[PDB]
């Protein structure tokens, strides 16, 4: 345990950056798929229609 | 100075109002609450296919017996239908003020619809039908009215699809005859020289009896419709020039902001760019009308864009008060001629129930200013949702997102 602090002391701090990452990415992914799908929501749903004279 | 314009309610319902002037050439016309807005879809022509043919034949004017005597005393006579409003009028002099009464009688009520008449107009009506896709701007705007009308009856027109055109009965035409042609929704309006107690006297012996009772109780009855943002792009690049409508939801016609709004457009690159605020009842179409080659409706878009949200954000008492000023000078009056007159009269006892005077106009004008103005343009213009049409080389018109997104200012 000891030799593994020391190869990486930053070990506990980084868990947390990482903790904090899944926690704000849980919540931006969602909200930025949801903006993504308003702004493609109008051309999802353009119909086309073929109308020779 | 101006006459006040005077109103009375005949047992019917039918209201026989009436102006006077010293001009003898009256416009008689039946105004009646009766358009594309009434019909179910089944019946999306009858309107327009009444109108072709209620001057063709009546029952007691034969054939064109009508057009002749209109013909005799040298009368005008015209017709008009919207998707709210139907008027047959009459221009005469004011010496054949009781015959021309008598005829639009007729017109109104004992008219006579020839199976084989109905046939020659169904022709007329198709081919014109088949010819009108001609008139782009005509195209453009029952493109915005069914885009921005989606799923309600303010989406179809007062033409009608073909199918309804080709079919159609003696007995559908004579439904809506019946059902759409009561005497409480009816207001007979004079303008000119004409006296209204003689108006009063004619209306009661030709325009009596003007049916009032709906069958089985089948009392017609109307929905709010909604104003649904969305666009239609009817690309076709070989016609030369491009013609895009942009609107949003107007307020209607009790409404009395509409004032402000018309000193809006009076406040506002690509060839013709005309604003307008159509406005139907309970709902309508503030916006404009732009015709442009196909590289520059882009830019057009902005520069509209660009107008309106000045509109909402800086406007300035000069621009006010030039708007005010273009708008008192779109007052109807007897120097505007008595069709212009004649016909306000008959929209008025039809939308808001009286003849409102030029002074209330002018007295609703002088209280608009420019912070009131930016409000009600905030009101109706920013971060709302438009309807386009586009009709020619609309490659270049911009999306929904370009557009709508253009509505809102950044820097407020
Ligand atoms: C758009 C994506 C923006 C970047 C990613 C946004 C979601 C994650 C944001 C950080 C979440 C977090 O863990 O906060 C605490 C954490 C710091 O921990 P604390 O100081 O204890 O709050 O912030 C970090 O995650 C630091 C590393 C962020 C790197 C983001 C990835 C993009 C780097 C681009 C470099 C150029």
């Amino acid at each position: 345990t000891f030799l593994r602090w020391a190869s990486e002391p930053e070990h506990d701090h980084r868990k947390r950056m990482g903790l904090k990452m899944l926690l704000m990415m849980g919540l931006l992914l969602p909200l930025t798929y949801a903006m993504k799908r308003h702004k493609w929501s109008v051309l999802k749903s353009r119909k086309l229609a073929y109308r020779p004279p | 100075s101006v006459p006040e314009t005077q109103v009375s309610i005949l047992d019917n319902g039918l209201r026989v109002a009436s102006e006077q002037s010293s001009h003898a050439t009256c416009t008689v016309g039946v105004w009646i609450d009766a358009g594309s807005r009434y019909e179910t879809e089944k019946n999306n022509g009858a309107g327009y296919f009444l109108e072709h043919l209620a001057f063709k034949g009546t029952k007691n004017r034969p054939g064109n017996a009508l057009e002749k005597e209109v013909e005799s005393i040298g009368a005008h006579l015209n017709a008009y239908s919207t998707r709210e409003h139907t008027a047959y009028l009459i221009k005469a002099l004011s010496k054949d003020l009781p015959k021309v009464v008598e005829l639009l009688a007729d017109i109104v009520q004992n008219s006579s619809l020839e199976d084989s008449q109905i046939e020659k107009e169904r022709d007329v009506i198709l081919r014109e039908m088949q010819e009108n896709d001609a008139s782009m701007q005509n195209v453009v705007f029952d493109y915005l009215h069914a885009t921005a009308f989606q799923g309600t009856p303010l989406a179809q027109a007062v033409e009608g699809p073909s199918e309804n055109v080709r079919r159609l009965s003696r007995t559908d035409l004579t439904d809506y005859l019946n059902r759409h042609y009561k005497a409480p929704r009816m207001v007979l309006a004079a303008a000119g020289g004409v006296e209204h107690q003689q108006l009063l006297d004619l209306a009661q012996k030709h325009l009596s009896s003007v049916s009032r009772v709906y069958e089985e109780d089948a009392v017609p009855g109307l929905t709010p419709c909604r104003f649904t943002g969305s666009e239609i792009r009817h690309r076709d690049d070989a016609l030369p020039l491009a013609h895009v409508a942009i609107a949003v939801e107007g307020p209607g016609w009790a409404n009395p902001d509409n004032v402000t709004l018309q000193v809006a457009n009076a406040i506002i690159l690509c060839q013709s760019f005309q604003t307008f605020n159509i406005s139907y009842s309970d709902t309508g179409l503030l916006g404009a009308h732009f015709v442009c080659d196909a590289m520059s409706i882009d830019d057009m878009v902005f520069f509209l864009q660009g107008q309106w949200m000045r509109l909402c954000t800086s406007a300035t008492e000069s621009e006010v008060t030039r708007g005010k000023n273009i708008l008192r000078n779109a007052l109807v009056s007897h120097l505007d001629g008595t069709t212009p007159v004649c016909e306000d009269i008959g929209r008025s006892l039809l939308t808001y129930g009286r003849r409102i005077p030029l002074a209330e106009w002018e007295s609703r004008i002088q209280e608009v200013d420019a912070q009131m103005l930016r409000d009600i343009c905030s009101k109706y213009f920013y971060d709302q949702c438009p309807a386009v049409a586009g009709y020619g080389p609309i490659e270049q018109l911009p999306d929904y997102n370009r557009i709508r997104s253009g509505m809102f200012w950044l820097r407020f």
